[PDB]
Parts: structure tokens; sequence; C-alpha cells
RNA sequence: AGCGUUUACUUUGAAAAAAUUAGAGUGUUCAAAGCAGGCCGCCUGGAUACCGCAGCUAGGAAUAAUGGAAUAGGACCGCGG
């Protein structure tokens, strides 16, 4: 969103749903952002980092936010690939 | 379900689907080697025959035509032919 | 009966996108559909696609991204002259910045940008933006 | 020699050697009556990936069916002769150019590019027949074909996958992967 | 949907991918051609020859066992009947309905169904006229339609 | 110099009265207009585009019609003629 000069000119950049690739508007109060914790390989304890996921309002009320979060977690390697 | 592997369906799902509504349509029918209780010669019979298949020399009659699959007479072993 | 095949192909993509599917099944594939979808892909509105090949009209499984708003056909296929591309893409496309009109020229099937580039008219098939 | 070429030209000492290896095999093997009227057209030698090669032999279309009858028993004998080089038999089909406006009968649709390319891919993988095809159109615009073969003759054919892909690439210029699927038979 | 009905029936054949003839079948092109000749000369339509083969002898499809379609085998040999075996069956039905209707005069339903069958005869007859299977003079007329069996 | 399944489509070229319209030049004192003018005899303009459809002409061959061998009276190649 830049002019011929190359100054980024629009006032902000809206987050995009991690599942459907829709953009989460200013007055979309049914959207989420869920931080899933990271485990240290050997100890089994919380590191202090996490894999954050944003999801659109339409996806949630459709009822695919569950299976969407599941696929994103399974792709990031949080959930086992056998499952 | 939003994400479904349309290219690689598991056999049970596309074994269930209507024979035309599969990805590559295939018949639910087959040919079967079927023999009489007395004689040694075998006869090739279609799954959904729709004629009366007489044992060669009309020694007896093998199948009977119905709505769907052809009813093979009692006391006739069969082995479905595969390629 | 099925009189326009590209019309139903693009409507089935459009419903699949709106509904929020990751991929879609197009039934009766053709050169014009595959040549439409390669133009879409080349700008990056759809991902890859795989044309399933029975001994009939094939089938296409298209990997949808969520960066396509509308893909629509124009029937009948009007004879768009070069001096008419502007007044077509003025009322069909959303802005002068994004969106494309694919039209079947002598060169092949391509968007209004390349038809202007090669100095060619043709016939409008559809649009995607 | 048993190598009649469609043009009245002379067989390169290469394919003469192959058609004279067929003279030797005819005069010796149980296959003597079969390799009598059966002829060869040509034999090319192509270098596939890794460090291997394949000898690709051209049969007249009508005689292919009679060659298919004996091929596995013959391929065995010619592979035990030619040390570490695969051999595959292909019926030679004429490919007539699409009639344009600049410029004769109705070009028979058996003699068209799509038809002969499907015929070439059928004649390559002889014993293990085709059950499925899928053309993965990659993101750049390039295509990759994926041929699903018959699962019976897996271990009979699965060692010639890289060879088949390399030969078909040389003939047509089309990228092929070879799968054995698991959800039909 | 059906031509002359409100039904939307989905019930027909589903050919397999593999056009190759299976290994168990020992009947060659000439053996089934001798069989087709014998069945047609007995007095039997291309349809009934096809079912007889696949039921009893185990011939998946004749176009794969042979290289021809049953009628192209029969019309090459000169055993093909003149007026086709679907036009034949439509005329045969139309005569059967009219013979019923000549007796049972108040059968308003048989009158309506006869009109539908005849609309189908005309519509298929003109297809065969354009494709030069019939003469341009060929007529379906209920006066002397029974002359055609 | 000739020949080369037809047709729509598309791009090019030709042929297309001025006036009006769009439009380049120019201080009618400005402007509507006008085709004039400008420099110490000389120097200069009076352009250019637009003109559907039908007809003419030359490239392109995607799209949509249409034709070729199936009683073989088929194409080609040669010999009797």
């Amino acid at each position: 969103m830049q002019s011929d000069a190359g100054e980024f000119v629009d006032l902000y950049v809206p987050r995009k749903c991690s599942a459907s690739n829709r953009i989460i508007g200013a007055k979309d109060h049914a959207s989420i952002q869920m931080n899933v914790a990271e485990v240290d390989k050997v100890t089994g304890r919380f590191n202090g980092q996490f894999k954050t996921y944003a999801i659109c309002g339409a996806i949630r009320r459709m009822g695919e936010s569950d299976d969407s979060i599941l696929r994103l977690a399974k792709s990031d390697g949080i959930v086992s690939n056998n499952f | 379900p939003l994400a479904k592997d349309l290219l690689h369906p598991s056999p049970e799902e596309e074994k269930r689907k209507h024979k035309k509504k599969r990805l590559v349509q295939s018949p639910n029918s087959y040919f079967m080697d079927v023999k009489c209780p007395g004689c040694y010669k075998i006869t090739t019979v279609f799954s959904h025959a729709q004629t009366v298949v007489l044992c060669v020399g009309c020694s007896t009659v093998l199948c009977q035509p119905t709505g769907g699959k052809a009813r093979l007479t009692e006391g006739c072993s069969f082995r479905r032919k595969q390629h | 009966v099925r009189m326009n095949v590209l019309a139903d192909a693009l409507k089935s993509i459009n419903n699949a996108e709106k509904r929020g599917k990751r991929q879609v099944l197009i039934r009766p594939c053709s050169k014009v559909i595959v040549r439409f979808l390669t133009v879409m892909m080349k700008h990056g509105y759809i991902g890859e696609f795989e044309i399933i090949d029975d001994h009939r009209a094939g089938k296409i499984v298209v990997n949808l991204t969520g960066r396509l708003n509308k893909c629509g056909v124009i029937s009948p296929r009007f004879d768009v002259q070069l001096k008419d591309l502007e007044k077509w893409q003025n009322n069909l496309l959303p802005s002068r910045q994004f969106g494309f009109i694919v039209l079947t020229t002598s060169a092949g099937i391509m968007d209004h940008e390349e038809a202007r580039r090669k100095h060619t008219g043709g016939k409008i098939l559809g649009f995607f933006f | 020699a048993k190598i009649v070429k469609p043009n009245g030209e002379k067989p390169d000492e290469f394919e003469s050697g192959i058609s004279q290896a067929l003279l030797e095999l005819e005069m010796n093997s149980d296959l003597k009556a079969q390799l009598r009227e059966l002829n060869i057209t040509a034999a090319k030698e192509i270098e596939v990936g890794g460090g291997r090669k394949a000898i690709i032999i051209f049969v007249p279309v009508p005689q292919l069916k009679s060659f298919q009858k004996i091929q596995v028993r013959l391929v065995r004998e010619l592979e035990k002769k030619f040390s570490g080089k695969h051999v595959v038999f292909i019926a030679q089909r004429r490919i007539l150019p699409k009639p344009t406006r600049k410029s004769k009968q109705k070009r028979p649709r058996s003699r068209t590019l799509t038809a002969v390319h499907d015929a070439i891919l059928e004649d390559l993988v002889f014993p293990s027949e085709i059950v499925g095809k899928r053309i993965r159109v990659k993101l750049d615009g390039s295509r990759l074909i994926k041929v699903h073969l018959d699962k019976a003759q897996q271990n009979n054919v699965e060692h010639k996958v890289e060879t088949f892909s390399g030969v078909y690439k040389k003939l047509t210029g089309k990228d092929v992967n070879f799968e054995f699927p698991e959800f039909q038979l | 949907g059906r031509m002359h009905a409100p039904g939307k029936g989905l019930s027909q054949s589903a050919l397999p991918y593999r056009r190759s003839v299976p290994t168990w079948l020992k009947l060659t092109s000439d053996d089934v051609k001798e069989q087709i000749y014998k069945l047609a000369k007995k007095g039997l339509t291309p349809s009934q020859i096809g079912v007889i083969l696949r039921d009893s002898h185990g011939v998946a499809q004749v176009r794969f066992v042979t290289g021809n379609k049953i009628l192209r085998i029969l019309k090459s040999k000169g055993l093909a009947p003149d007026l086709p075996e679907d036009l034949y069956h439509l005329i045969k039905k139309a005569v059967a309905v009219r013979k019923h209707l000549e007796r049972n005069r108040k059968d308003k339903d048989a009158k309506f169904r006869l009109i539908l069958i005849e609309s189908r005869i005309h519509r298929l007859a003109r297809y065969y006229k354009t494709k030069r299977v019939l003469p341009p003079n060929w007529k379906y007329e209920s006066s002397t339609a029974s002359a055609l069996v």
C-alpha cells in the first residue's frame, strides 16, 4: 500500500485469518487470537515462546475454528502427525 | 470440514459413493467362474446377468434374473474373476 | 442442459471460495477452462490444480487460496475491439489497480494487459478480481 | 538382416547388431517360428539419469501385438546379452501435422499427437498396464503427468521407473512420475 | 430429465477405466464375429446380441474384444436391417397403442400417450434423414405404418 | 507472374466533400469568433484526429459455425490404354 515514491501511506495493516485468509476488520468482535505454548523437548516444561493463530468471525460461528486450529497446530508440529 | 483431500479419498468413502459420483467412475459389477454340482466344465456369468444361463447342453440352469444381481441356483460354487 | 461449461466451472469455484473451502472439484474440464485457470494461477488467485483424466471429459481439483473475491463469465462472448477494452474493464473490474478481463484473442487466451501489450482485440470470456 | 527401415537407407552398425542379435536368438531359442516374419524398424540408445542407459526398439504397428505376445521372454534374453542397459519395445506411429489455413484426406485421428503420445505411454510400460493418469499443472505453468500402473507386476516393473521417465522424456518431452496405487486392487 | 416425463432418473452403465481385454477371455475377434453373425442370422437386435455375449460367454464389451461396434460388424457383413432398431421399436409400440385405442374409444390417456410416442418417432426419423440412414421421402403415417413390422 | 475447404472474429492498409464537433498555431484590447499573421523586402501558416454498418485489401488462427474415405466410386504410385 505504497505510492510511486515507496512511502507506506495507509494508516495500518489488518491481520489475516490463519485458516481462510480473510482480513479481520476493526469491528469484528467474534474473531480470536490464541497463543499455544511451546514445550522444551527433554524436560516437558514451558519455554517462554508460543505459536499464535488469528481466526475470522465467520469461521468461528460456522464451527470450523476447531478443525482449523487443529490443522494449523498439526502443520506447526505441536500435535503428533499420527494423532 | 473445509479442508478435505479431494484428490486422495480413502477406499471406504469412494467404495460407498454412487458408481458415477466417484472420482474415476467404475462398475460395481464383475464376472464369476461358476460350476455345477455334477459337471467339471465352468461357465463365465455376469454379476447382473438378466438372462437364464443354461449349463452347456442344458444339463441344468445356473442363474436366474432379478432386480439387481442374478440369483445363482443352490448347490453351485463360484469364484469371481479378477484382472 | 449444460450449454456453457466455463460458466458452471467459475460459479462452482465462486461458491467454494465464499463457503471457505481449501480446494474444489470442477466436473467437465476443457482447454478453455484449463487456459482460464492458468491465467488466474499466473497472477496467483488459485494455487496449483490437477486435471483428473478418465476416458471422458476430465475433472479438475483446484487448490483455492483466500485471495479471490469474484470470478465471473460473460455469455454471450461479445466481439471486444481494442478501442472497447477500456469501457469493458471500466464497468466489469473493481478498480484500475487490480482485477483482469481474460479474452480469447488470435494469440491465445490472455488478460486485457497483454492484449493491449500485443495490440490485439478478441472475444471476452470472463473476469477475475 | 531382419531390420527393414521405412526409407530405403542402411542400418547403423548399432541397430544392425540388435537385429543380428535377433538373428542369433531366432536361430537358437524356442522363439524361432515367432521371429520369422516379425521385423524391427530402428533401435536408438539414450542416456538416463544416474549412470544408466536404455535401448529403445521400434516395431511396425501391426506386428506390435505379435511382439507383445513374446516381449517379456525376449526382453529377458536381450537384457542377459546387453550387459547393464534396459530394453523397451514401442510401435512406430506416424504423427500427421494439424491442417492449417495456408494448406489430402481427413487426417485419421489415430495419426494425431494426443493419440500417439497416449499410445507411446501405453507401449512403454507393457506388462503392468495403466489404471489412472493425473496432470499436476505446477504454479509456473509447466505440467507433470502421474501414471498409476497395475499393482500386479509391481516388483516385475518398479525397477524401470527412472528408465521409463527418461525414455518418454526423450521421445515426447513430457515429465512423468510412475505410481502403484493401493485402494482398487 | 426424460424427454416426455417429469422424472430425473440417474440409472445407466458405468464403463471401467481399463479398456484392455482381461486375460481369462480366450474368445478372439474372429470367434466373437462368427458368434455375432450366428446370433443376428437367428433373428436378434444388436442390443440382444450384446447382452447374450456378456451374460453367457463373458465378453465385457465387443468394442474392446473386436475393434468394431456390433452394428458396424453387421452392416459391413450386410446383415444390418434397413430401418434402425430404435425407430423400429417406436413404430412397433405406436401401432400397439393405436390398435388398443381403435377398440377402447374413451381411453383419453392412451390418446395422449400415442401423441407423445409419435412426436418421438418424427423427432428421431428426421435425425436419420439428415444422417442419410433413411431416404428424404421416408414418412411415418398411421394409415400404412403397420406395413413396417 | 500462378496455385493452395469456405465463413464470422481481430489488427493493418486503401477509399472516404466541406461546414459543425474534438483539436495544434496565432494577444480579434480579452472573449464569442476569425484564418490569419510575424521581423528588420524577408520569414511564415492555413495542421491533425473522428467519419458507425455494407463493399475493397493484407497479417493472426484462440473462440463459434462448415467440409473430407464407411456400398470404398479413397489418396498416392506406376503399367494397357
